[PDB]
């Protein structure tokens, strides 16, 4: 009685952002859109 | 200074940033060490030139 899902990964460049406490709130896949 | 084998020098102060257990260093944007934690008291640091 669940579910789970599975997905690949690949090479790619992110910009992730910290916070003031030093944690990762947001990001931007660099290699999907102009 | 010599901390676990990393040298330098600067002043050090009492810090009130909160390390993940799994970190031991900080850097700023220049991609210098900013902060440390004490290998012993497991007290943070904050390194000034
Ligand atoms: C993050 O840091 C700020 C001050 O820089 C603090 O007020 C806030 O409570 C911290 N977030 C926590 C402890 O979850
Ligand atoms: C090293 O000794 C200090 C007391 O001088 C102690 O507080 C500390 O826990 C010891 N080392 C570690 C890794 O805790």
């Amino acid at each position: 009685a669940a579910a789970y899902y599975v997905g690949y990964l690949q090479p790619r460049t992110f910009l992730l952002k910290y916070n003031e406490n030093g944690t990762i709130t947001d990001a931007v896949d660099c290699a999907l859109d102009p | 200074f010599n901390f676990n084998g990393l040298t330098g020098t600067g002043v050090l102060t009492e810090s009130n940033k909160k390390f993940l257990p799994f970190q031991q260093f900080g850097r700023d944007i220049a991609d210098t060490t900013d902060a440390v934690r004490d290998p012993q008291t497991l007290e943070i640091l904050d390194i000034t030139p």
